[PDB]
């Protein structure tokens, strides 16, 4: 079984820079001179599609901005200039000899300048105070890198462990995140405190922001 | 040195006509696939059971090389399981087939100039041709109740009819010369190879 | 219009089996392979096996043999793939795609894929989401704009859909992927910024579906009080 190895794992690359992406193959795909090699490109929640096909032939409808190249063992995929639409994470093929096999993919995501999140908090709603259980969520919308901190404060005590985070994939056309948090309590522990707050460490804001309630509208 | 006599198909300066495709039984030597890895001619090659690029390395008890002439909007019709004047009057392969399909465009040398009328096929048949059948028969197609007494007319009909390969023609109505390779396994010890 | 269409999802009991379809029009099924192709969360593609719809000859990856039977039905040019005595490995994504297995030419690129099929093996029940409001605050502009929202909350199994508004309202929208919860069901938000002034004179409903419990909430989200 011809193992297939891809680097980088992930890469980031700013708009109108070059991506290249490797492929190692564990032996020669190389069989009277055509290599057997095929890239695709998978954006999220998405079907594979096809890119290049005996390692250097481009798809018809597919932009010259991507290129293959390499032989026997090495192979590359080259995209030049790199695009916000390009978000997805790539995969080579082989086809030399069964079983074919996939590399484990390149994720790429696109370099842009620093953005901060805009925050907003929501207290659970009364619908929701009914059925025992109150979810408490933050939303850090459109910013840019990836990295952010959110902390929760309830009384102005910091909590840990009762919260969980979900994250967008990079938009494909403005290239920022966003991000929910969500603090889950018991009804009773959520009626037992008063002040609810998140706060936004994050590159793109001087310091950090937080965004508060006083449970009941108070 | 005893390579297999791939060029006495693929190069023959006759072909068949589909409806009298030839066969040639392929035993007792080692087959160079290089010859065709190494050919810019192939608009098809095409392999079931059997992988392309593993040809070098595998054994057969008998090969068969069966070649004919067909226009190139049929080739698509030599491929197991396929219907159609020619799959089912001319040339089947079984749904089990193990072999590969080849064929490249033959204009240059099966068309001519006030038409090629010397290639033909069958057009009418009283049932399907069996995998591998071959039926050469000019007999008379009765469509109709009226006996034909050996005779055309009215649902009388010649059963074959010619193509005519015009030059000019575009590339689905141009003659492609075509190869079937096909690779028996029998349970009798191997007489056909690969250099391993 | 080449077209592979694969059903979205499928939830089966662990030890069952199941059998998935690939639909294929727009060109002559069979005159093309169909293959098949794993994909589990998070991770790389892996073969599982190939069928020449002219005839059913089949080719298996290895590792797949004693899992996966693929068939197909000429008449409907249907390929399908079924997958027996399900464990939790098999839950994934299954891809339908076609290739033309010409050496000269295309090859085994996969040109056309299915959207997959994404299976589930799991023993508990089908759950339809309750669906509570993230209502916009009073303060106006926070950002220049207000966020309001969806809680699709103890739903099972993936997947729910949300639009806004029947689709008419998609600027600014996002979805969040699903989150496992500790209790075993899914939970999911989905947001949009829209003027604060608009808050007044623009209604924003939420239309989630939920189509293994075949169920659809239309919440209406406004600014409390
Ligand atoms: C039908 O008839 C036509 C016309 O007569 C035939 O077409 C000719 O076919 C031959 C090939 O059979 C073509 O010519 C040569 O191909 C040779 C194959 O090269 C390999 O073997 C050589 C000796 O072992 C060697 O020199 C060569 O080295 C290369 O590969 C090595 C390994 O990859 C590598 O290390 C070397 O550096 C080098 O790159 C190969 O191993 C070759 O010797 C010649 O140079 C030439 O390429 C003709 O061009 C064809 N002519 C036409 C007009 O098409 C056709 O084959 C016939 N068909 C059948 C079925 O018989």
């Amino acid at each position: 079984d011809i193992v297939l190895t891809q680097s980088p794992v992930s890469l980031a690359v700013s708009l109108g820079q070059r991506a290249t992406i490797s492929c190692r193959a564990s032996e020669s795909v190389d069989f009277y001179g055509n290599s057997f090699i095929y890239w695709y490109q998978q954006k999220p929640g998405q079907a594979p599609k096809l890119l290049i096909y005996r390692a250097s032939n481009l798809e018809s409808g597919i932009p010259a901005r991507f290129s293959g190249s390499g032989s026997r063992t090495d192979f590359t995929l080259t995209i030049h200039p790199v695009e916000a639409d390009d978000v997805a994470t790539y995969y080579c093929q082989q086809s030399i000899e069964d079983p074919r096999t996939f590399g484990g993919g390149t994720k790429l995501e696109i370099k842009r300048t620093v953005a901060a999140p805009s925050v907003f908090i929501f207290p659970p709603s009364d619908e929701q105070l009914k059925s025992g259980t109150a979810s408490v969520v933050c939303l850090l919308n459109n910013f840019y890198p990836r990295e952010a901190k959110v902390q929760w404060k309830v009384d102005n005590a910091l909590q840990s462990g009762n919260s969980q985070e979900s994250v967008t994939e990079q938009d494909s056309k403005d290239s920022t995140y966003s991000l929910s948090s969500t603090l889950t309590l018991s009804k009773a522990d959520y009626e037992k405190h008063k002040v609810y707050a998140c706060e936004v460490t994050h590159q793109g804001l001087s310091s950090p922001v937080t965004k508060s309630f006083n449970r009941g509208e108070c | 040195t005893n390579l297999c006599p791939f060029g006495e198909v693929f190069n023959a300066t006759r072909f068949a006509s589909v409806y009298a495709w030839n066969r040639k039984r392929i035993s007792n030597c080692v087959a160079d696939y290089s010859v065709l890895y190494n050919s810019a001619s192939f608009s098809t090659f095409k392999c079931y059971g059997v992988s392309p690029t593993k040809l070098n390395d595998l054994c057969f008890t008998n090969v068969y090389a069966d070649s004919f002439v067909i226009r190139g909007d049929e080739v698509r019709q030599i491929a197991p399981g396929q219907t159609g004047k020619i799959a089912d009057y001319n040339y089947k392969l079984p749904d089990d087939f193990t072999g590969c399909v080849i064929a490249w465009n033959s204009n240059n040398l099966d068309s001519k100039v006030g038409g090629n009328y010397n290639y033909l096929y069958r057009l009418f048949r009283k049932s399907n041709l069996k995998p591998f059948e071959r039926d050469i028969s000019t007999e008379i197609y009765q469509a109709g109740s009226t006996p034909c007494n050996g005779v055309e007319g009215f649902n009388c009909y010649f059963p074959l009819q010619s193509y005519g390969f015009q030059p000019t023609n575009g590339v689905g109505y141009q003659p492609y010369r075509v190869v079937v390779l096909s690779f028996e396994l029998l349970h009798a010890p191997a007489t056909v190879c690969g250099p391993k | 219009q080449v077209q592979l269409q694969q059903p979205g999802a499928e939830l089966v009991k662990p030890g069952a089996s199941v059998k998935m379809s690939c639909k294929a029009s727009g060109y002559t099924f069979i005159t093309y392979w169909i293959t098949w192709v794993k994909q589990r969360p998070g991770q790389g593609l892996e073969w599982i096996g190939d069928i020449y719809p002219g005839g059913g000859r089949t080719n298996y990856n290895e590792k797949f043999k004693s899992k996966a039977t693929l068939t197909v039905d000429t008449s409907s040019s249907t390929a399908y793939m079924q997958l027996r005595s399900l464990t939790s490995e098999d839950s994934a994504v299954y891809y339908c795609a076609r290739y033309d297995g010409n050496y000269v030419g295309y090859y085994y690129a996969m040109d056309y894929w299915g959207q997959g099929t994404s299976v589930t093996v799991s023993s508990a029940s089908t759950k339809g989401p309750s669906v509570f409001p993230l209502a916009p605050s009073s303060k106006s502009t926070s950002g220049g704009t207000a966020a309001l929202g969806c809680l699709v909350k103890d739903y099972f199994p993936e997947p729910v859909t949300v639009s806004w508004n029947s689709g008419a309202l998609t600027s600014g929208v996002h979805t969040f992927p699903a989150v496992l919860q500790s209790s075993g069901l899914y939970s999911l938000s989905s947001v949009v910024t829209v003027p604060s002034s608009s808050l007044g004179t623009q209604t924003y409903i939420c239309n989630v579906n939920h189509k293994p419990s075949n169920t659809k909430v239309d919440k209406r989200v406004e600014p409390k009080s």
